[PDB]
């Protein structure tokens, strides 16, 4: 009972990648770059 | 607190150009035919219904009301 080593192995490599990818996935301070224009 | 997301979501680029094409359009046909219906029925329009005179024939368009219908 319980996981197998493959089983481990790939499941810490796939959550190590999805961290990397959900901090990939956050925005930068500047990221949202609006173009300024006006015409009781 | 800084934490912002990026959300995912398609291109509303080219809807929204789609309807602003659209409202242009429409609108600049339809504000001057606003106006101009706006001054005709304020300046020209209301016709009032009369007695036909003795030995004289309108014309086919004087039986009708609106001056646009006219
Ligand atoms: C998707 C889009 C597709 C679009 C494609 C085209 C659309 C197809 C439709 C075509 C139909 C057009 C048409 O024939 O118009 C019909 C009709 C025109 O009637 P008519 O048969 O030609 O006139 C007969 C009379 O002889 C006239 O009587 P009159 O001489 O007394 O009227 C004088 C004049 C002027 O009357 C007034 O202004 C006076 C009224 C207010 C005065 C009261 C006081 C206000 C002023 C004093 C206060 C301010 C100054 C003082 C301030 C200090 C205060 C101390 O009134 C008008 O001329 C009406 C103007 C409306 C024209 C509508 C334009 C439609 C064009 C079609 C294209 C539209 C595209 C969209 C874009 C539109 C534009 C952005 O227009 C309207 O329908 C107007 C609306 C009236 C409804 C009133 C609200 C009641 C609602 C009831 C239901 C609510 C319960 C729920």
């Amino acid at each position: 009972s319980g996981y197998t080593p493959d089983e481990k192995l790939r499941l810490q490599q796939l959550r190590e990648l999805r961290r990397r990818w959900l901090k990939d996935q956050e925005l930068s301070p500047r990221e949202p770059v609006l173009p300024p224009r006006r015409v009781t | 607190h800084g934490k912002r997301l990026f959300i995912i979501k398609p291109s509303g680029f080219y809807d929204r150009r789609f309807l602003k094409l659209m409202r242009f359009y429409i609108l600049l046909t339809g504000i001057p035919v606003a106006i101009g219906i706006t001054l005709v029925n304020v300046f020209i329009g209301e016709a009032e219904l009369a007695d036909i005179p003795e030995g004289y024939v309108p014309e086919h368009w004087e039986y009708f009301k609106h001056p646009i219908s006219r």
